[PDB]
């Protein structure tokens, strides 16, 4: 299992409704859940990234 | 130009062109803040020279802080290096040189000046390599600090593809030597880069206080005179109004360092326009208009007007 | 909206929070310097129009320099394209109309306008 | 105090002092904007303490 | 170490933000190495308590 | 029968035994407010009855 | 005023009158726990006014 | 300090800042009731320990 996050539901629905409302299971806040190196630096056009991380560049100690 | 904001999306790689566009935006925010109190583009914080090497005729700077009209700040104490020494030998037989400070323009196709190999276009941003690192515990590795590209241009400085801001003015003395002239100062973001002004305005204020003291000695000593209807006593009452209303503002402003001089102009203009209608027969046109872009032939004739009215 | 600000030392993974929060803090500094003897429900520097389409029911804007009271700068010669054509097909009385230059309000969990998805509230957006 | 704003053109390895000296220089520019008209240093905007904790002596702060 | 949200719709993660090492000292001590600004004044009251003068004023950027 | 202060998160599941264990805490608070000067199991205010059916074996309460 | 009390079960669902009456009920208990604060009626603990606005024939409150 | 009782009507999102403030106001009411009589920094009610471990210098609390 992976602790996923958002998918933002398109009506917020936690307006406390006067004319018609329902409870039994679906209650929440505004964001749900869904349970179900040696790399270089700032050079040009296309190969900066190690994808999302950027390390392997300032261990000058140990 | 066209300044662009970057978007720091996740998965957007890295480019060196992003950081330059970011850092040329907060400077634009500084102008958008600062232009809520400015008529006309800017000038000199401080400028100090070394006139000792004048019999071997040269000129070099010591300490120079000047803001430029695009929002560029120059600091020799913290950020930039001193401009190189000037050679006056080609204007060895003339009288006046008006020396401006120069940075080249920036166009949207080039950049820095690569070793002067292609020097038909004067270009700024000379690099350097100084190693300073020690805000966590070590100093070792080496970064590329940026320095500007400053010169001095004196006699055909009007051939400028450059930005100019005048700093000093040389005249031939009777022994053929150039010396710095104590005269009018190209424009100011302070009242500290002109010791001639700080010598004149203290005399102005100390001259103002004594005439007020003389007036108070005339009337406070006699209790009938505090509410009399003499035709000179009404004028003297209204005159003490005009002086007492305008002393403590100026005494606050002139016990002070750096503060932009338009504010001082708005306080001297009230005193002049008040006292102008008291003992004269001359036109309202004696009040000079304010020219900041000039080197200020406004501020000495204003004080020459005020020193005549107080006697 | 808290404004965090990071520390850098000895190799840290570059994350976009470390740049966004730094940009926000330098916006906040310039506004706090800008208060200092002013009022700040601030307004408009320059607004210029295009007025030929008024025999039709349309309207178009050519230059907008607006500073919003939270301190966000909008400078239509530099890094913002002009808003689309206003619509005049649903107007009954002709003294009614008062035009306001809108701008979507930012929240602390949202982001940009990804097209291909629908919402009852818009945001600033990746364009180009 | 030897503030060094750096440049980025190409091939520059990333290194923290660029970011640190950039962030300091922005503070210094925004300070020099404010020091033009006012000639005043900084001061206090708001300082609110807690009074119900005084006779049981402690001192807690709320907004500084 | 906190969890700052990305402002483009994704999940958050754990970064290292900076926090100043502020402290509260008293004027009658030694205060060489610090950089100070006075904030309040305490006096002693009749039952032997502490209370605040309404008469001090700090240096103020605002009224 | 213990009483639990419920925790109001955000982005969780609501269940009615947050509302009930919220509501049953304030009554227990007012009990311990009341038991600080007074010391008995309390009683009746203003009982009133009906008497018409009393020829037959019938009662009817009216206000308690 | 017929202060009702709501019922939270596994099928009960959310209304504003669910919360308004539960708000009013614990206000109403605060009188029922007073056996001396009902003897004398409800009171006044602080009321401070300004006098400088009186030559202008205005009046303004400070603390109530 | 400030205490912000929420407005209840047919618009609001179900935000967690309502319930904490509404529950915080009831403690202030139940304490202003208790300050109609007595005047006190509050005291203990029960405090009983266990003298078994005390030859090994460890102290525990059974009920507080």
């Amino acid at each position: 299992h992976d602790r996923r996050r958002i998918p933002l539901k398109t009506p917020l629905t936690m307006r406390v409704h006067h004319p018609v409302s329902l409870k039994s299971r679906p209650v929440m806040g505004d964001h749900a859940t869904d349970v179900n190196s040696l790399l270089p630096d700032a050079r040009l056009s296309c190969r900066p990234a190690a994808g999302s991380p950027q390390l392997g560049r300032t261990a000058v100690m140990r | 130009m066209k300044i662009y904001r970057p978007l720091w999306e996740d998965g957007a790689f890295l480019m060196p062109q992003q950081f330059q566009q970011q850092a040329a935006w907060d400077v634009h925010l500084a102008d958008s803040v600062a232009r809520m109190g400015l008529a006309h583009p800017w000038g000199v914080v401080a400028a100090e020279f070394d006139d000792s090497l004048l019999p071997l005729s040269r000129l070099n700077a010591t300490r120079l802080i000047v803001r430029f009209p695009d929002g560029t700040l120059i600091d020799t104490e913290r950020a930039d290096n001193l401009p190189p020494v000037c050679d006056l030998s080609t204007v060895s037989d003339r009288s006046l040189v008006d020396i401006v400070l120069a940075l080249p323009l920036l166009n949207a196709n080039g950049g820095n000046l690569d070793n002067g190999s292609e020097s038909e276009r004067p270009r700024r941003w000379k690099s350097e390599r100084v190693n300073v690192q020690e805000l966590a515990g070590h100093e070792q590795s080496e970064v590329a600090v940026l320095r500007h590209n400053l010169t001095l241009r004196m006699a055909h400085q009007e051939n400028a593809a450059w930005l100019t801001c005048p700093v000093t003015r040389l005249v031939r003395d009777a022994q053929g030597q150039w010396c710095r002239d104590p005269r009018f100062i190209p424009p100011l973001l302070t009242l500290s880069a002109s010791p001639s002004l700080m010598t004149e305005l203290l005399e102005l204020l100390h001259h103002l206080q004594a005439r007020r003291q003389r007036l108070m000695s005339m009337r406070r000593e006699n209790n009938a005179r505090l509410a009399d209807f003499a035709v000179a006593d009404v004028s003297l009452f209204w005159l003490l109004n005009a002086l007492n209303s305008a002393e403590p503002v100026l005494k606050e402003l002139l016990d002070m360092p750096y503060r932009h001089p338009e504010l001082l102009y708005r306080e001297l203009a009230r005193l002049a326009g008040s006292l102008l209608t008291f003992s004269l027969e001359h036109n309202v046109d004696a009040v000079p208009a304010y020219h900041h872009e000039t080197p200020e032939n406004v501020f000495p004739p204003l004080l020459s007007l005020l020193n005549r009215l107080l006697e």
